[PDB]
């Protein structure tokens, strides 16, 4: 079982297209209700939902935000009645000083909604946390609920998927200091997905609406087999023992018009195709670390020893000199058209990631040097005195940046 | 006519189905519980170092397939399979000081080899043929003869029959390595051990009967 | 298997017709749907097709284009759907310095493509290209192409179906300079068809879309025994060898308003005709190098003995006085109707050919000596500085010519 907490605008939207693309898949209808055909299912469900005694399956998911307006229009949709309205939060009434002060404020209720959550599953095994680290609301409010949960259940994974701000379109203009802080606590307590609007947008180019579609079928994809089960890597510490910030691809990312081109598509080519830079959906000879191809479909072992001995025999990885990949195999989901005979996903450590700091270090110096925009952060409690927070958590970004 | 009769109405082929597949989902929840001892405990639990033997109930039209002797052999793959499991999901659950971790994934991934190797290349390719095989079912006795040609493959493929204390016992050793360095959480000493067994184990294993050139490459 | 490079608007119609004439050969459907009279076919596809999973084949062809207006036609073609969109490439926005500056700047997706295409065939054998030499496309593309796939890929053939300028008729004012650098890069990197608008429009008198079909047919003959597996001859490599610049020939080029005449066409007379200057397509006791006739139909090796015997007594042919032909047979498409009882096609080697590069050094050497439109050149990185490489060109034209 898991827990999914999404913060600020851009996780609230993230988890109900992440919510929709899963009850597409497992079959389970707007309100909750199963369908026929899929009664007899053999898919695991308890992954990601519970069921009721009214037979309908409510989501493990907490709604939270400094605004009403985005989860107001969540209630407007057709999937309105599924979400659990106990478990959705919203403030009665852009600054990670004011998030983080807000969630000292508002301890109480979250954690009374997220213990809640936590008693009904008998094996928890970790934390899905969607956000965003520029804006106000997701940077502080997931600082605080990650410095109090790793505190609170220090026996729990925590696995985020961060997105993280375009830079070469000049969003938040005090995005350094929260995407810094930001960082800061996701080295310091998060267990382990970066994203980025740039080159997202670049290749679903080459509305927010398609863009965090796209964002769901990779979080879909990457907890496929976890809610598929078969022989290996059979729960999600499996998929992090496996690989430990991480980067991510996916093959069979094609318009709903783009089908005509039904391309004779192996195994060698999707695995292929994941390597290079440019699925790679995020934007010194900086190498790899570990890598991991989930594939979907028929599949046949022989073909991925063959590709796997291929692709090693061209070299076009190059990995550490001090150190010693791996390609797992799930089933689709027995719904969904399956309009690609072989799809792949990819997710990767790289050193390469390095880079996104350094530029957002680059960023905060070049601020730092002269306090732009400080005058918000002094009025917080945080930051009433000093900004020692500040200086701490630049350095260590720097330190991991000098372990990289 | 008799096989005929043998798919429903004592379903022989619906009982065999099931038999390798409450082995080799469901079995994850079980082996957690004993990772972290009593004989009657493990009942319930199974209801809801090496040792464990499991058995089953099958009925007389099926006896005769589902013979006694071949309950050892289906509890021997079991047993082996577990261990591998176990040094898995050990060196998983958790997550000069960081020089540590340097030991983890030269370690993590050599573990994780191996079990995609028994399980995705050997017990799930004889696995696909023998299914495909036994839908053909025209006999009496070609029905023990393709099953008892499944087992019997299955474990040499899997190598615990021969050249136990000549190869097997390196792989087994080697294990050893996943249970002492999982307790604690001497570090140079480790190295020193494992850049030398890993390497024994090559250097043994290059005799290559051909199958095993599938995991060669680490 | 093998590759189809075609650049320009001259390349781009030559493939269109080429694919043309192979899907008619093979019976495939124009929207690369298999026909039910061709289920059971004995014809190999993989040559020059790839199946997909939707049961429709795909060319191994790419396309290419400075100017998008003729392939945006092709696609409004009923053949439109056969090609893979994915490989089709179209600039986004007349000189061969352009066109090689365009090259060096175009080079990472063309060779993705490239490269995806070759990843897909287990035993592909070489490349084939079509071009034309004077225009500003096919020449400066064609030429970047060769030197960096002979860089690239140092074990494979490149085969070209080069089309060469109209010298009779005054097309490309600057034709000399374009087709003096495409014969350097030719010699330098080309493995192995020549060909000319003049002496072709002269036979195909005595639109582009009939002299264009009538390259294709040269080409799908020159191919048939490859696509056709029989005893001997079963490569290209097998070709090339036994051959070494050429000139072709095919003896049943007639209109379908021509087949009222049923000629009794032994296989004798059919190479006979291959033999005569009228029917080389293209325009010192110069003799041939070699001589390869591949014949389709019934035939009777006792049939063609004679032939050569006769031949050979008559001494209709010369040959070089210091070194010591062939001739092949295949078997017909079982789809298109044997309008002919026995056909003949014709690939030579002669020393006459060179008299070409006489006649466009001629040519080029006429211009300079007084600097005609080296401006729009002048502009262009390559010839920034000087035009050492046009003497390099010349010079190597001039050796190629003294070595024949």
């Amino acid at each position: 079982e898991i827990i999914t907490l999404q913060l600020g605008q851009c996780g609230n939207q993230i988890g109900f297209e992440f919510w929709k693309q899963l009850c597409a898949e497992h079959g389970i209808s707007p309100e909750g209700i199963v369908e026929e055909f899929a009664t007899e299912g053999t898919d695991r469900k308890d992954v990601f939902f519970y069921q009721a005694d009214d037979e309908h399956y409510i989501p493990r998911a907490v709604l939270l935000d400094l605004e009403p307006r985005v989860i107001h229009s969540i209630l407007n949709s057709p999937y309105a009645k599924l979400y659990n309205p106990e478990n959705i939060y919203l403030s009665e009434h852009n600054n990670w000083a004011s998030g983080f002060s807000q969630g000292e404020k508002i301890h109480e209720d979250i954690f009374d909604i997220i213990d809640r959550e936590a008693d009904g599953s008998d094996s928890l095994e970790g934390f899905v946390l969607c956000h965003s680290i520029a804006g106000g609301t997701g940077s502080g409010l997931g600082s605080y609920l990650l410095e109090r949960l790793n505190d609170r259940y220090p026996k729990k994974l925590v696995q985020t998927y961060s997105v993280f701000p375009n830079q070469d379109e000049m969003d938040v203009v005090v995005q350094p200091y929260n995407s810094l802080l930001t960082l800061k606590r996701l080295t310091q307590n998060a267990d382990c997905v970066v994203l980025d609007n740039t080159a997202l947008n670049r290749i679903a180019t080459d509305s927010f609406s398609q863009i965090n579609q796209l964002v769901s079928t990779i979080m879909s994809a990457s907890t496929t087999t976890l809610r598929y089960p078969g022989y290996m890597n059979n729960d999600l510490i499996g998929l992090i023992a496996s690989l430990i910030f991480l980067m991510t691809g996916y093959t069979p990312l094609t318009t709903d018009q783009s089908v005509a081109s039904v391309r004779k598509t192996t195994v060698l080519d999707v695995m292929r195709r994941l390597l290079q830079p440019k699925n790679v959906m995020v934007s010194t000879n900086h190498c790899y670390i570990a890598i991991l191809n989930i594939i979907q479909g028929e599949v046949d072992p022989t073909q991925v020893h063959k590709s796997l001995q291929r692709i090693r025999e061209r070299k076009l990885a190059n990995f550490i000199p001090w150190g010693p990949i791996q390609v797992a195999l799930s089933r689709k989901s027995p719904y969904l058209p399956s309009a690609h005979r072989v799809s792949g996903l990819m997710m990767a450590n790289h050193t390469s990631i390095s880079s996104l700091f350094e530029r957002t270090c680059r960023q905060y110096d070049k601020l730092r040097k002269r306090e732009a925009f400080l005058e918000q952060f002094r009025k917080e409690d945080m930051f009433k005195d000093n900004f020692d927070e500040m200086d701490t958590s630049r350095e260590i970004v720097q330190q991991l940046i000098d372990e990289y | 006519n008799l096989m005929q009769t043998l798919k429903k109405d004592y379903r022989l082929v619906e009982y065999l189905q099931a038999m390798r597949n409450f082995f080799l989902d469901t079995m994850y929840d079980f082996y957690t519980s004993i990772f972290d001892q009593n004989v009657s405990f493990l009942n319930v639990q199974l209801q809801e170092l090496d040792g464990l033997t499991l058995s089953y109930k099958v009925p007389w039209p099926v006896d005769i397939v589902i013979s006694l002797e071949c309950q050892k052999i289906y509890n021997q793959v079991f047993l082996l399979l577990l261990q591998i499991k176990w040094a898995k999901y050990s060196l998983d659950v958790l997550l000069q000081i960081h020089r540590m971790f340097l030991l983890r994934v030269k370690l993590m991934h050599f573990v994780n080899s191996l079990h995609n190797y028994i399980m995705t290349r050997i017990l799930h390719s004889t696995g696909l043929e023998f299914q495909h095989q036994v839908e053909e079912a025209k006999d009496l006795d070609q029905l023990i003869k393709i099953h008892y040609r499944y087992l019997s493959t299955i474990h040499d493929r899997c190598l615990l029959r021969e050249k136990v204390s000549f190869v097997k016992e390196a792989i087994m050793k080697v294990l050893n390595l996943a249970l002492m360095f999982a307790d604690g959480w001497s570090i140079e000493k480790m190295e020193s051990d494992f850049k030398n067994c890993h390497m024994f184990l090559v250097t043994i294993l290059n005799k290559a009967f051909p199958h095993l050139e599938s995991l060669a490459l680490s």
